[PDB]
C-alpha cells in the first residue's frame, strides 16, 4: 500500500542499489535468493504466489558490464531480469551521448518496465532516482528520464538522490560540462533533489570510522543506510510517522528550492562503538556537525530553510524536543528569519539494521538530517565557474554538439544555473 | 613444427620477453590466481572483505602495533615496579647490622 | 559484447600485434591452439571483445594482418602464438614497399587495400557491437606507414562514428633506421591528423631508455620493445575486458581526453616496471605506481612532459584498491605539478578504476597523457623533412610513384598547424 | 611516521654507513639477507609486502671501487641496488671536479633518488648526510647535493656528520683547499654540522680501547655507535624524549653557529669492563673529559654554549640530574654568561647494542654529549692559516681552475672562514 518505486541510473546508481537492496534484504530477512523463511517489505518487495519476493527495481545502464555484475553477484535469482535494464554503448561520459543518440530506445524500455511496475502497486508513494551528475549515462539518461516521468505520471513524488561532484578532487574531465546539464534538467522534473559528494563522504568516512582507504563499497553503504532510515517511516511503525508527501510539505519553501544536505549519525566502528552514550542529544548534535554533512558545503555560510529530522531506535519524543531546543538556542546554526520552526521531527521504533562485513557498528539510536539551507549555493557557484572556465574556450564542446547538441543549450544551462544562484541569494536574503 | 622454414632457422627471434610482469614470487609484487580474480562480494560480508584487503590490512596493522605497545608498556611497568619496590623496608642495610 | 577490430600493418605493426595478441591470450588463458585454459569466470566473461569462438572450444584473435612482403607474415604465423589467427585475416601482397610512403599508399597498397576492407568488414559485421577498431604499426616505413593510413582513411569513411585508435611507432629523434624516416612520417601524420580519433605515439628511442634505466636490461631484442607497446595496449582496454569499479571505456577517454579534434596525440606509459634486481626492494602501493608513472622516464613517447603542458591525462588502474587513494593521489600531483597542467581545465585527470590486475602483478597502471609536449617530436620531424626537402632528396621515387610534389607541402603545412595549435594552448592564459 | 634519509658521500660517507647500517640491522634485529625473522625500524628502513625491509639510505660516490665493495659484500641483498650510486671518474680530491664538471649528473640522479626516497616517507625528520670534507667527492659533490636539497626541499634539518683533517696528521695535500670550500659551502646550507676528526677519534681508540693500531673500521664503529645513540630516540621509547627537530631548538643559539663537537662514553674494552662502576655520574664526567672529544679541539680555550645529552640504557632523571649538577659545579666546564641552562638531557630505555667483531664491550648505560661550544673556532682557525699559506703560492690552484674554477671562488671561501672566526670570537666575547 506504501510502494515505492527504486531507479538507479548509471554505475554510480546501480553500485549504491547494490548496497541498498542488500540492507533492505538484511532489514526485511529476505534471503538473496528471494525469498523469506506483517507486509512491512511491500514497501520494497512485492511478494509471488511461491513466497517469493521480486523488488520494486529497476537498474538502468547503457553499458553491460555494471548490470551483468549484478546478474552474475549473489541477487541474481532476487531481481527481475528484465528489470535489469543493459545498454549497448556507453554514454561515455557525454551528456549529449546519453540523452539524445543513445538513450533514446533504452528511456523507452524503462518506462515500459517503470510503467509494468507501477501497474504492480496499489498505492505509489514516489520514486527514488539514484544517479550520477557527472556522467552521460547518470545525467543524460537520468534527466530523458526524469523528463518522461514527470510527463506521464505526473505529481508522483520523485526523490533524486544525485551525486554531484566534489570542489577539488573529481574523477572526470567534462564533469562540470554534463553536472551543469544535468542541474539545469532537473532543476524543473525532481521534487526533493539530495546532494552529496565523494569528497565529503571520503572525509566522514576516513575521521568517523577510521578508514584510511575509503572505497565506493564504504559509501554505497552509508548511503544505503541514509535512505533505509529516510524510508523506514514507510515500513515500520512509531511515533511522529513522516511520509514522502510530507517531506516536501515540511522541507521546500518554494518549488524551485528543493536541494537538500544529508547527514546521518553516528557513523562509528564497532571498536569505537559502546565507548559514548550516544544520546539522542549527542547523535542530533553530531547530525549537525558541517564536518557530518555528505556534502563538501559548510552550512555556517548560509542559512538553514528546513530540517527533517528521522530518528531510528530507542528515541523519545522528550529526548527529541530537548536535542532540537538546545539546537535552535546554540549560536552557531543560524535559520531564516522567515521560517520560525524550520524543523519537521519523525520518529521510529525500528533501529538500524548492521550489514554483515560492514564498517558500521550496531547502534540503537540513528539520525538521518536532511536540511534545505541556502549555504548549498555554493556548490552551484563552484560549478558555475568550473563550466565557464571550460566554456571560454569552448573545450570538449564538439564532443557535446557531435551527438546532437547545440551551444544554445549550454548557454541555456549556465545562465538557468546563474538564475538558480539568484534565487538561493534571494531566498536567503532578509 | 608448425613454424616455416623462414623463421625457424633461428627461434631466438621468439624469445620468453616476460621481462613485463616478471614479479618474482618473493617480491612484494607478486599476486597469484586466485588473489588476481576477486569480486566486490555485495551479498556475503567475507566476499566484501576478501574484495577489501587493504582495510582489512590497514586494521591488523594497527592492531599489531597497539599490542606490541601494550607488551612494551607491560615489560616496563614491571621494570619500574621492581624498581620503585626498593625503599627502607628492603633489607638493604641489614647484613651491615648483622655484622655490626 | 563492445567488440574491436585489431589490424597490424607493416613488419613493425605486425610484430607488436603478434605480441599483443600473445600477451592478451595469455591473460585471458588461452593457450597457442585456442583451447581456453584459465580456469576463471572472468577471463570467459568478455572474451568476445578480442576472439570469436570456432567450431570447439578454439577461440580466434578478431585481428587483420597486412603486409607487402609475405616474410613478416610467415613470422607470425610461425611464432608461439602464430596459429590462433585465422589463415584468411592474413592479406600480402607480393612486393613489399622499399621504405616508401608513395608505394604503400598509391602503387602497391591500392591493390591489397580492396582485400583488406573486404577482410575489415567481414570481421566488423560479425560483431553484435563494434567499439571500433585498433590499428598498430609503425611511421617510418613504406607498407606500414602507407598502407596503415589508406586503411584508417578507408575505414574512417565507412565507419565514422566508431571509434579509431592507432599505435603509431613515430620514428626516433636521435637514433633513425630508414633514410626516409621523416618522409613517411610527415606524410602519415597528415594522415593520422584527419582520420585517427585517437592516437598514441610511441618511440623505439623511449622504449630503449625506459628499458635501460627502468628495466635496466642489456641485451633487449625488439621483443621487448614490443611487450612494453602490448602491456600497454592491453591496459587500454581492460576496462572493457574485466569488471570495474570505476569503468572507462575507449570512447570515455577520448572524450575526457580530447579537447579539440585535432589535438589527439597522446603519450602513453605502463606501471610498475621494475628492473629484476630492485623487484624486492619495490613495495606496490596506489602512490608508487603513481610516481613511477608521472615520471618523464616512463612516458614510451620521446618528448619529456616536462617542457610542454599536460592538456589532459588518463589513468587507467588495475588492481584492489581505494577509489579514494586514487583520487588523492592524482589531486595531489595536480596540486604540486600545477605549473606543468593548462590552466582552463580545473580536473586535467580522469581516473579509471579496474577489479582485475594483469596475471602475476598485485596492482598495475597504464597512463595517456595528452600534452603540448609532442609539439617538440613533430617540431624535429619538421626540422629534418624541410631540410631535406629544401634540397628534394630521394624525392623522385615518390614522384614516380604517382603523387604530386604539392602534396608534401600540404603534409607539412598541416604538421606545422598542428604543432601551432599545440604550442597556442601551451601558452594559453585562462580568461 | 619517524623516517630519517640518509645519504652517504664519498669513500669516508660509504664507509662509515657500512658501520651504521650494519649497526642498524644489529639493533633491529635485521638479517643481512633484508628481513627478519614494531615498527621501530621505520625511522631506518621501509618495509615491503614481502617482509623484506630495505634501508632509507643512498651511497653516493664518483668511484665504483667503494660502491661495488658494497655491492659484493655481505649486504649485497639488503640495500636497494639503484640506491647505491656509483661514479665512472674519481673525483681525484678535487672540490672543483667534483662540483661544476663531475658531479652534475650523479646530483641530478641522487635528487631522483632522493625525491623516489622521501615520496615513500609519511613524515620525515630530516636527513643524515655523513660525507668527507677533505676530498673531491665529499666536499664538492657533497656541497652540491646540500644546495641542491636546500634549494628543493627547503626546511628539511639536514644534519652533517662532517669529518674535518686534523690538525697534524692527514692523508691529503689540497685537503685544506677542499675543507676550506666545503666549509664555505655548509655554513648556509646544513642545519647542524656535528666535527669529526681522524686524530682525536684514533686517540680515543689508542687510549680508552687499548688499540695500539686504530683503522678506518674502528673509527666507523665509533662513528655509527654515536649517531644510534642520537637516534635513538627515534626508534625507542624513554623518559624524557629527544627529536631532530627539537636538536636545532636546543643546540644552535643562532643560525651560524651550528657547528658541533660529539662525545662518546663509555670507550671500553671487556678486560677492562665489569672493573668500574659505570655509573651515570662517571660516564657523565668521562664525556666531559675533553680527551672524549671527537675533535682535536680543546673545550678548554673555548666556553660550551649548549650541551644536549643523550644517555641510553638503566638510567633515571635522579641520576641525570645528579651528575649535571655536578658538570654545573664544577669549575673546569665553562658556560657563556648569556645561556644559564645550556643542557638538555634525554633519556633512552634501550642499550646500545653491541656489535660482534667490535672492540666495545656490552655496557648497560651510554652517553652521547654533543655540544655546541666557541672552543670549536680553533679548528677552523688551523684551517684558515693552512690554506692562506698554500694560497699565496696558489699551489694545485691549477688543477681546480681546469674544471671550472675561479680564484675569486678560493677568495670568497677564505673571507667566509674568516667571518666566521669573526663570528665565533664575538659569541665567546662577552
Ligand atoms: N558515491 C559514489 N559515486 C560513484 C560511484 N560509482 C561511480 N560514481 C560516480 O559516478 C560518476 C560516473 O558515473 P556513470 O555515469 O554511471 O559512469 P558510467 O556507468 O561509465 O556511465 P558514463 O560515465 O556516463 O559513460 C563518476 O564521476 C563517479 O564520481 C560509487 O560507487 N559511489
Ligand atoms: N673517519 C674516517 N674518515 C675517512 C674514512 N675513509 C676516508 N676518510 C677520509 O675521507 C677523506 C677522503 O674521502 P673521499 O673524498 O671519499 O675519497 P674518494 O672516495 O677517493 O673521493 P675523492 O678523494 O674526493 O676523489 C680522506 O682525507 C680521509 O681522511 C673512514 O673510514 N673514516
Ligand atoms: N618496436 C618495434 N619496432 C620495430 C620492429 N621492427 C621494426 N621496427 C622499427 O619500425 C621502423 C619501420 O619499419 P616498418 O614500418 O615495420 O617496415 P615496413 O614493414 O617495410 O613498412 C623501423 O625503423 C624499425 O626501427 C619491432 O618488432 N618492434
Amino acid at each position: 500500500m506504501r510502494e515505492v518505486i527504486s531507479i538507479h541510473i548509471g554505475q554510480a546508481g546501480i553500485q549504491v542499489g547494490n548496497a541498498c537492496w542488500e540492507l533492505y534484504c538484511l532489514e526485511h530477512g529476505i534471503q538473496p535468493d528471494g525469498q523469506m523463511p506483517d507486509d512491512a517489505f511491500n514497501t520494497f518487495f512485492s511478494e509471488t504466489g511461491a513466497g517469493k519476493h521480486v523488488p520494486r527495481c529497476i537498474f538502468l545502464d547503457l553499458e553491460p558490464t555494471v548490470v551483468d555484475e549484478v546478474r552474475t553477484g549473489t541477487y541474481r535469482q532476487l531481481f527481475h531480469p528484465e528489470q535489469l535494464i543493459s545498454g549497448k554503448e556507453d554514454a561515455a561520459n557525454n551528456f549529449a551521448r546519453g540523452h539524445y543518440t543513445i538513450g533514446k530506445e533504452i528511456v523507452d524500455l524503462a518506462l515500459d518496465r517503470i510503467r509494468k511496475l507501477a501497474d504492480n502497486c496499489t498505492g505509489l508513494q514516489g520514486f527514488l532516482v539514484f544517479n550520477a551528475v557527472g556522467g552521460g549515462t547518470g545525467s543524460g539518461l537520468g534527466s530523458l528520464l526524469l523528463e518522461r516521468l514527470s510527463v506521464d505520471y505526473g505529481k508522483k513524488s520523485k526523490l533524486g538522490f544525485t551525486v554531484y561532484p566534489s570542489p577539488q578532487v573529481s574523477t572526470a574531465v567534462v564533469e562540470p560540462y554534463n553536472s551543469v546539464l544535468s542541474t539545469h534538467s532537473l532543476l524543473e522534473h525532481t521534487d526533493v533533489a539530495v546532494m552529496l559528494d565523494n569528497e565529503a563522504i571520503y572525509d566522514i568516512c576516513r575521521r568517523s570510522l577510521d578508514i584510511e582507504r575509503p572505497t565506493y563499497t564504504n559509501l554505497n553503504r552509508l548511503i544505503a543506510q541514509v535512505i533505509s532510515s529516510l524510508t523506514a517511516s514507510l515500513r515500520f511503525d512509531g511515533a511522529l510517522n513522516v511520509d514522502i508527501t510530507e517531506f516536501q510539505t515540511n522541507l521546500v519553501p518554494y518549488p524551485r528550492i528543493h536541494f537538500m544536505l544529508s547527514s546521518y549519525a553516528p557513523i562509528i566502528s564497532a571498536e569505537k562503538a559502546y565507548h559514548e552514550q550516544l544520546s539522542v542529544a549527542e547523535i542530533t548534535n553530531a547530525a549537525f556537525e558541517p564536518a557530518s554533512m555528505m556534502v563538501k558545503c559548510d552550512p555556517r555560510h548560509g542559512k538553514y530553510m528546513a530540517c527533517c529530522l528521522m530518528y531510528r531506535g530507542d528515541v523519545v519524543p522528550k529526548d527529541v524536543n530537548a536535542s532540537v531546543a538546545t539546537i535552535k538556542t546554540k549560536r552557531t546554526i543560524q535559520f531564516v528569519d522567515w521560517c520560525p520552526t524550520g524543523f519537521k521531527c519523525g520518529i521510529n521504533y525500528q533501529p538500524p539494521t548492521v550489514v554483515p562485513g560492514g564498517d558500521l557498528a550496531k547502534v540503537q539510536r540513528a539520525v538521518c538530517m536532511i536540511s534545505n539551507s541556502t549555504a548549498i549555493g555554493e556548490i552551484f557557484s563552484r560549478l558555475d565557474h568550473k563550466f565557464d572556465l571550460m566554456y571560454a574556450k569552448r573545450a570538449f564542446v564538439h564532443w557535446y554538439v557531435g551527438e546532437g547538441m547545440e551551444e544554445g543549450e549550454f548557454s541555456e544551462a549556465r545562465e538557468d544555473l546563474a538564475a538558480l544562484e539568484k534565487d538561493f541569494e534571494e531566498v536567503g536574503a532578509e | 613444427t608448425h613454424a616455416t622454414g623462414r623463421f625457424s632457422r633461428f627461434w631466438d627471434r621468439y624469445a620468453d620477453t616476460s621481462h613485463i610482469t616478471s614479479v618474482d614470487p618473493c617480491s612484494a609484487s607478486y599476486a597469484p590466481s586466485e588473489g588476481t580474480y576477486v569480486r566486490k562480494g555485495w551479498g556475503s560480508g567475507d566476499a566484501s572483505s576478501d574484495f577489501l584487503t587493504y582495510q582489512g590490512a590497514d586494521r591488523d596493522q594497527r592492531a599489531r602495533q597497539r599490542q606490541a605497545v601494550a607488551v612494551r608498556t607491560t615489560a616496563r611497568s614491571e621494570v619500574e615496579a621492581k624498581l620503585s619496590g626498593l625503599d627502607d623496608a628492603s633489607g638493604l642495610d641489614d647484613g651491615r647490622l648483622q655484622v655490626a | 559484447m563492445r567488440e574491436i577490430v585489431h589490424i597490424q600493418g607493416g613488419q613493425c605493426g605486425n610484430q607488436i600485434g603478434a605480441k599483443f595478441w600473445e600477451v592478451v591470450s595469455d591473460e585471458h588463458g588461452i593457450d597457442p591452439t585456442g583451447t581456453y585454459h584459465g580456469d576463471s569466470d572472468l577471463q570467459l566473461e568478455r572474451i568476445n571483445v578480442y576472439f570469436n569462438e570456432a567450431t570447439g572450444g578454439r577461440y580466434v584473435p578478431r585481428a587483420i594482418l597486412m603486409d607487402l612482403e609475405p616474410g613478416t607474415m610467415d613470422s607470425v604465423r610461425s611464432g608461439p602464438y602464430g596459429q590462433i589467427f585465422r589463415p584468411d585475416n592474413f592479406v600480402f601482397g607480393q612486393t613489399g614497399a622499399g621504405n616508401n610512403w608513395a608505394k604503400g599508399h598509391y602503387t602497391e597498397g591500392a591493390e591489397l587495400i580492396d582485400s583488406v576492407l573486404d577482410v575489415v568488414r567481414k570481421e566488423a559485421e560479425s560483431c553484435d557491437c563494434l567499439q571500433g577498431f585498433q590499428v598498430c604499426h609503425s611511421l617510418g616505413g613504406g607498407t606500414g606507414s602507407g598502407m596503415g593510413t589508406l586503411l584508417i582513411s578507408k575505414i574512417r569513411e565507412e565507419y565514422p562514428d566508431r571509434m579509431m585508435l592507432t599505435f603509431s611507432v613515430v620514428p626516433s629523434p636521435k637514433v633513425s633506421d630508414t633514410v626516409v624516416e621523416p618522409y613517411n612520417a610527415t606524410l602519415s601524420v597528415h594522415q593520422l591528423v584527419e582520420n585517427a580519433d585517437e592516437c598514441m605515439v610511441l618511440d623505439n628511442e623511449a622504449l630503449y631508455d625506459i628499458c635501460f634505466r627502468t628495466l635496466k636490461l642489456t641485451t633487449p631484442t625488439f621483443g621487448d620493445l614490443n611487450h612494453l607497446i602490448s602491456a600497454v595496449m592491453s591496459g587500454i582496454t581492460c576496462c572493457l575486458r574485466f569488471p570495474g569499479q570505476l569503468n572507462a571505456d575507449l570512447r570515455k577517454l577520448a572524450v575526457n581526453l580530447i579537447p579539440f579534434p585535432r589535438l589527439h596525440f597522446f603519450m602513453v606509459g605502463f606501471t610498475p616496471l621494475t628492473s629484476r634486481g630492485s623487484q624486492q626492494y619495490r613495495a606496490l602501493t596506489v602512490p608508487e605506481l603513481t610516481q613511477q608513472m608521472w615520471d618523464a622516464k616512463n612516458m614510451m613517447c620521446a618528448a619529456d612532459p616536462r617542457h610542454g603542458r599536460y592538456l589532459t591525462a588518463s589513468a587507467l588502474f588495475r588492481g584492489r584498491m581505494s577509489t579514494k587513494e586514487v583520487d588523492e593521489q592524482m589531486l595531489n600531483v595536480q596540486n604540486k605539478n600545477s605549473s606543468y597542467f593548462v590552466e582552463w581545465i580545473p580536473n586535467n585527470v580522469k581516473s579509471s578504476v579496474c577489479d582485475i590486475p594483469p596475471k602475476g602483478l598485485k596492482m598495475s597502471a597504464t597512463f595517456i597523457g595528452n600534452s603540448t609536449a609532442i609539439q617538440e617530436m613533430f617540431k624535429r620531424v619538421s626540422e629534418q623533412f624541410t631540410a631535406m626537402f629544401r634540397r628534394k632528396a630521394f624525392l623522385h621515387w615518390y614522384t614516380g610513384e604517382g603523387m604530386d610534389e604539392m602534396e608534401f607541402t600540404e603534409a607539412e603545412s598541416n604538421m606545422n598547424d598542428l604543432v601551432s595549435e599545440y604550442q597556442q594552448y601551451q601558452d594559453a592564459s585562462a580568461e
